[PDB]
This record gives structure tokens, sequence and C-alpha cells, in this order.
């Protein structure tokens, strides 16, 4: 159900930026060429299947390590979630998420959620 | 928002302007009036495109809010939508109010 | 009963002008909302602490629980915000509140207080019960509910909240149900 | 090195467009919260868009 909404999305806006590029002076074969590089690119890189594809004071030095490592935050390769909140809220160290209208990708699988509800500790 | 460039859909579409930035679409003009285009597409699309709900847990790393959006990164974090069970140790969570 | 240590705000001045949006993006465990907060609040998970860091190089260390835990606590935060790069010193970690809690293990009339002491405590009901026996000679606020336990607050150093607590013991002793 | 020329030039130039990103800041009690207006869709999306390119570098 989710290689559909795709297709759904990519068609509308497809469909909705015609007139768009018309207006600017372009040719329809650029079009079709966007729509091919587009589904391409999901095809090359394999992540699901689609039907395009089939086709001292002074120094504070005293101090030694702590701080942990920033660099670990930024992979990439991990998995993000694009949602937006409602409600974020926390009391001492425990927070609480309120969230909707969210695509994630967990393990490598797309999931969406119209609400998410989640709780953990810092 | 042009908040959704950072999607499969909105790289692959620059990819595109980008291959037309060599070759037709120079510059900007042409590509970032298509990108304005996108915005306003993607943005109305995920508002009313349907959606479905479910609830979860967590343990957290980093925090970050700024222009009103939330940028956070758990650890060892696992979450079930509906059936679906699912693992994590590592998830990045950006979130537009 | 000897009274245990719950809170140490302490402060430190860093010496230097800090840019509070480049530290927000880059520390680890960050949060600096302007619209709210006028500070960055920073935690750390070793020691249980949360510092709120001013602009003009400050640290408020709050949520240690003893007098070293709390000297280290902003020693470590000093150490995070000069990995970033920005020039830092470490000066006055000075002290400014400590709250403590005991309990004297008797039940307590605080009506009765109240009858004979009328001039240093202040009681008032209205579905919070809880006598303030705000103290001259030692300077602390002394909060006693009718369980029994007495919490102490507004302590500059350790030992006033011991004494404060065994000046109150024989009150309490005089009024024990 | 000529090269080195280049970053001087074309790192100038993106400093003048930034200085004319500075006067659109301005037309883009009501100015001032116009200002904070845009401000929210400006840095939040750069950062996106900084995200957008470290993925891309990783891939």
């Amino acid at each position: 159900t989710v290689p559909k909404l795709y297709r759904s999305v990519i068609e509308d806006v497809i469909n909705d930026v015609r007139d768009i590029f018309l207006d600017d002076g372009v040719d329809e074969q650029v079009l079709m060429e966007l729509k091919t590089l587009w589904e391409n690119k999901l095809m090359q890189s394999r992540a699901v299947d689609g039907f395009h594809s089939e086709e001292e004071e002074e120094p504070l030095n005293s101090e030694d390590d702590v701080s942990d490592e920033e660099g670990q935050e930024l992979f990439d390769t991990e998995n993000v979630v694009v949602c937006q909140y409602d409600k974020i809220h926390r009391s001492k160290n425990k927070w609480k998420f309120h969230l909707k209208d969210g695509i994630m990708n967990l393990n490598g699988r797309d999931y969406i959620f119209s609400k998410a509800i989640g709780d953990a500790e810092w | 928002y042009q908040l959704y460039r950072n999607t499969t859909l909105g790289n692959s579409l620059q990819e595109s302007l980008d291959e037309l930035i060599q070759s037709q679409q120079i510059t900007p003009q042409l590509a970032l009036q298509v990108l304005l285009q996108f915005d306003k597409a993607i943005n109305a699309a995920l508002a009313q495109r349907v959606r479905n709900r479910v609830n979860f847990r967590g343990s957290l790393n980093t925090y970050r809010f700024c222009d009103n959006v939330w940028t956070f990164v758990l650890n060892d974090v696992e979450f079930r939508e509906v059936t679906e069970l699912i693992k994590v140790d590592k998830v990045k969570i950006v979130a537009c109010d | 009963i000897v009274p245990q240590l719950q809170n140490i705000v302490s402060t430190v001045n860093l010496g230097c002008k800090l840019d509070l949006k480049t530290i927000a993006l880059r520390a680890r465990n960050a949060e600096y909302n302007p619209k709210r907060f006028a500070a960055v609040i920073m935690r750390i998970r070793e020691p249980r602490t949360t510092a709120l860091i001013f602009s003009s190089g400050k640290m408020v260390c709050t949520g240690a629980k003893s007098e070293e835990q709390s000297r280290l606590a902003a020693r470590k935060y000093a150490r995070v915000v000069q990995k970033l790069g920005f020039p830092a010193k470490f000066l006055d970690f000075k002290i400014q509140n400590m709250v403590g809690s005991c309990d004297v293990k008797f039940p307590i009339r605080l009506e009765g207080l109240v009858l004979t002491h009328q001039q240093f405590s202040s009681y008032e009901p209205e579905l919070f019960p809880g006598l303030i026996y705000r103290m001259i000679k030692p300077r602390i606020v002394l909060l006693i509910f009718v369980s029994g336990k007495v919490v102490l607050t507004g302590a500059k150093v350790r030992a006033e909240i011991y004494e404060a607590f065994e000046n109150i013991y024989p009150i309490l002793k005089g009024f024990r149900k | 090195a000529q090269l080195k020329f280049f970053e001087q030039l074309d790192q100038i130039e993106k400093q003048r467009k930034d200085e004319q990103e500075r006067e659109i800041l301005m037309r883009a009690q009501l100015r001032l919260k116009q200002k904070a207006k845009e401000m929210q869709q400006q840095e939040l999306a750069q950062m996106r868009q900084r995200d957008a390119n470290l993925t891309a570098l990783a891939a």
C-alpha cells in the first residue's frame, strides 16, 4: 500500500506541474525525462519494487574526557523519520511524544502513521 | 516548506533538474519555479491523502528545537505500528509543527 | 536523625562571551529555545545534573546530590563547552542553595506549633497542609508537614542544614502526639 | 592555483549573494513579525537541505 501512494503522488505532482513547465517554455519531452530520471533512481537503489522499474582558574584543561562523540549522531545509512509534532512534553528526564503524519523507514522497510505516541527516558 | 526536498522523491527530482542544470535548465529560474511548485504539491498531498494511527516507546541521545522544528536522535529504540513489529538502535526524527 | 542533601544549585563564570546558537547545534543533549528560556539547557547522564548555560559565559549546575558531585559536574560541563573551541576559564564555583530532607519518625501536631510560636511560624491549610518555620539565628526555611519529615531549604553550607534540624528537634519533641 | 583565485572570487560572489539575501530579509511591528515568519521557513529549510546533501554524500 506504499508503492501505491508513491505512484499516486508522483502522478499527481507530474500532472500538476505540467502547466508550470509549459508556462516556463518547456517541451513535454523534458517532463517525461523527469519521470524517467525519478523512477530510475529508486529502481537502482532497490529499496523496494516499482512498476516503472519492471518496465588553576586560568586553564580549564584540568578536566580530561566528558562530552560524547557528536559524529555518532550522523550516519545517513540509518533510519530517518519525517513527521509533524502535536505536543512534546518533558518532566525531569521523562519525555512523551505526540506525533502525526509520519513516514518511517525502519530496518529497511517503509511505514506510515497518522498518529504516533512515544515514551523515552533521557 | 522546502522540507520534503530531503526525500527519495525530492532528490530524484533535483538530480533531474541538475541534469537539466548541465544541459538545458542552466541554473535557477525554471528549476527554482519547478521546486516551488513541488513544495505546494507535496505539502498539499501529505495533509489530505489519508493516514492511520498507533502508540509506542524509546531511549534518547540528542534534540534540537529551532524554527519550530524538533530534531531528535534515539538509541536502542523499537517502534511498532499496528501488526508490524520492528527494532532500531539509532533513529533520527525530524518533526514540523 | 541525619538530614540527607537532595539538591545543590551552584554557579561558575566561564569568563568569556559565548554564542548560544553554535553550542546548541554541535553539543549533544542540548536544547536552546529562545522564546521560552534565555539559556541553553544541557543535561549529562553520568552524574545526574541539568545545567542552564547563559550567553555571557555562565553556567548554573542543578540536580547534583552532594558538594563534590556538583563541582565535578560543573568541571565536566566546562570541558564540553571548551572542546567546541570557545575560549574557556573556570572561576568562582560557589554553591548558592542546598535542599535537604529527613524524617523525625514521629507524628507531629502542626496546629499546636502555630499556637505557641505564631511569631516565627506561618501556616494556612486551604487544601495544602504545611507549616513554614522561617528560623532567624541559622537562616533556613523549614517546611514541617503532618506525617513527620522536615524538609530544610536555603542553606549555603552543609553545617547549616544539620544545625537547624537539631535546633527544631526539641520543639517537635514537645508537640509529639 | 588560478583555482584558489576562483575560490576567492566565486566565494566572494556567494558573499555578495548573501548580502542580497540580507536585503531580501528586510522586505520578507508587522514588518518585524514578517521577518520572523520568513525565518521559520528559512534556517529550518536550510538545515533540511544540509541533511539532503549529507544523505547524498553517504550514498
